[PDB]
């Protein structure tokens, strides 16, 4: 029920930020500062993990710099596994649980990413699945084939053209 | 080959043993005399050890030059 | 500037002096193709090339190497 | 059977190998909450040895024309801990670490407006090292771990011999990598070959 | 890299048996699912480690000079896989290193390649593919490491040291026989001199 992104808005100057999900290691939590470009902030230079689930930035990075979203996505590596089993080990229950958690984190991240897409189905139909296409202002211009909500006022005007 | 070996020989490099105590900074920043702390064995210079090959090359070159001059 | 050139027709060398833009009417000498008193010189003549190729030109490598060694 | 799975090497298989240097048994997690007092110690020794080997200075890890950009507002360059060495491209180095920022010894100023070019060695992950250096690092880490904690004489001796062999192999690797030529390819003699 | 158990046992069983004998351990007959032996996996690990080291030593039968490593045409990235024991260039000072997990051209400061690079690479190959002399040397070195890691036995250590020296001598003999390496007409500089 909790997404892995929780895209934020700068809404002025803010420093402290929160993440809703849980991560095995802070190497699997990326903070891409989007807005004018896909700017991504690395660790130790722009990052600061004051405490678990309270990521904070060095400065505000307000909209004045052209950055409006800081989506805190979570990506778990599928090549660098947290626990790899060996025939001479003890088989800690903590090991088995960590392995299942990481694999579930990789799959839930790959099911959330793919489910938020538009594409054809086996029948050969692409469905939005009842997902409103918000944030497409200025829709149309040389017959771009979509409105952005001004259709209401335009049709009101045309209704009383007489 | 001989000329290139000579050019190799011309270059001078100061090989200072790290295990030693002589520090080249006090060698460079010192006028004539000016007793300095260090040991002579620490400072060594790279050399072109290729000598016997030089002798045989010179012998062959001399023989070729002699036959050509006769020719 | 003193410029001498072959006559475009079946003529001899034409000589004139140019000081600044315009020549000087005083200098209008004409000399035969044979007795030209300017006499350009060349030490080593090579076909195509108009002049040059000094004697030391083909020993410049020896001078380079010897000077490097002596330095 | 007929598959090509890749097992970890970054602090995972290296830690196991260090443990097996002595009689120790192979772990699996290496990040489990259990401190384990050997995965932590083996990781610390491996990381320290990796840092030392990188700082030794080699052809592949030395970056020649790296340019560092000062912060525009402060005109300061941060001398990060990852900068194992920082020497000027010319004969004389003039950059040193003052506080936590680059300081110009000759100019006696750390306010850089344009930038600097320096020969810099930057720390890189263990896995990024070649096989020769990985083996040398593992052998050195195993020897140090034994000498510090277990103190097994025969194991210490054989690990010293293997460390010497690994150093020889790494030196030969570096000499092959560089392809250094004392004739054309050298600085002073290349000019002399203008005959 | 690779785990010890992934590869099947064809002739590595003999090497594992020798490693286990270098300590008294009786010889197994399966080296497979039916092992349940802690001294067999700890021998296969040593065998794999020593095989990797020996291959990385740079012998003439696994230099495979002249590769044409190709990049992905949509990403333009070559992969410096862990199997690549040593990647170098045919010319002098080589310019290829490993950044992240992809080849990086340090001189050009770019890891994007369009056509394809040529290198002198040492790609890891199974223990079976090693010649007999190299297999014997690998077995001897692995035996020494196994013994001095798990048991000790200084006399056995000395015997294994002598055997390792002899095996290295045989391996070097095999390498010089294999290559040929004529200093006249085989050299890259003298051969041109002999043009006359």
């Amino acid at each position: 029920v909790i997404k892995t992104v929780l895209t934020y808005q700068l809404d002025g100057s803010n420093r402290d930020f929160n993440i809703p999900f849980e991560y095995l290691a802070r190497k699997f939590v990326v903070v891409t500062l989007i807005g004018v470009d896909r700017k991504v902030l690395t660790i130790n230079t722009d990052y600061r993990f004051a405490t678990r689930t309270t990521i904070s930035l060095t400065k505000a990075w307000g909209p004045a710099d052209g950055y409006t979203t800081i989506e805190l996505r979570r990506v778990t590596s599928t090549t660098d596994r947290l626990v790899d089993f060996t025939d001479g080990s003890i088989l800690r229950a903590y090991d088995l649980n960590v392995a299942q958690i990481q694999t579930m984190h990789v799959a839930e991240e790959a099911r959330d990413l793919t489910t938020d897409t538009i594409g054809v189905n086996n029948d050969g139909h692409l469905d939005a699945r009842g997902r409103r296409i918000v944030n497409l202002a200025n829709a149309v211009d040389d017959r771009d084939a979509v409105p952005f909500g001004q259709l209401k006022t335009m049709n009101q005007n045309s209704w009383q053209a007489r | 080959a001989i000329v290139k070996m000579s050019m190799i020989s011309s270059k001078v490099i100061g090989l200072v043993n790290p295990a030693g105590i002589t520090q080249p900074r006090r060698l460079t920043k010192a006028q004539t005399g000016d007793f300095v702390t260090g040991r002579p064995e620490d400072i060594s210079f790279l050399q072109l050890e290729k000598q016997a090959d030089f002798t045989v090359a010179k012998a062959v070159s001399d023989a070729i030059e002699a036959r050509l001059s006769f020719a | 500037y003193t410029h001498i050139y072959l006559d475009e027709d079946s003529g001899e060398y034409l000589r004139y002096e140019e000081v600044e833009g315009m020549e000087v009417q005083g200098s209008d000498g004409t000399y035969p193709k044979e007795a030209c008193p300017y006499i350009p010189i060349r030490m080593v003549r090579l076909d195509g090339e108009s002049y040059g190729r000094s004697y030391i030109e083909e020993y410049l490598g020896d001078l380079r190497s010897l000077e490097n060694l002596q330095e | 059977r007929s598959y090509d799975m890749n097992v970890e090497t970054a602090a995972e298989l290296s830690a196991v190998n260090d443990i097996l240097a002595s009689i120790g048994e192979p772990p699996v997690s290496t990040l489990e909450g259990d401190a384990n007092a050997d995965a932590a110690n083996a990781r610390r020794i491996l990381n320290k040895i990796n840092r030392q080997i990188q700082s030794r200075g080699w052809t592949f890890n030395i970056e020649e024309g790296i340019t560092l950009l000062p912060d525009v507002y402060s005109n300061l360059i941060v001398y990060s801990d990852d900068y194992l060495s920082l020497m000027s491209t010319s004969g004389q180095s003039i950059y040193v670490n003052r506080g936590g920022y680059v300081y110009d010894r000759t100019s006696q100023s750390d306010r850089f407006d344009s930038g600097i070019t320096v020969n810099i060695i930057r720390l890189r992950d263990y896995d990024e090292m070649p096989e020769c250096f990985r083996y040398w690092i593992v052998t050195k880490a195993s020897r140090q771990f034994n000498n510090r904690f277990f103190g097994a004489p025969e194991v210490e001796g054989v690990l010293q011999e293997e460390e010497d062999e690994a150093r020889r192999l790494c030196m030969e690797y570096e000499m092959d990598y560089g392809g250094y030529n004392m004739l054309d390819g050298d600085a002073f003699t290349s000019g002399l070959l203008t005959r």
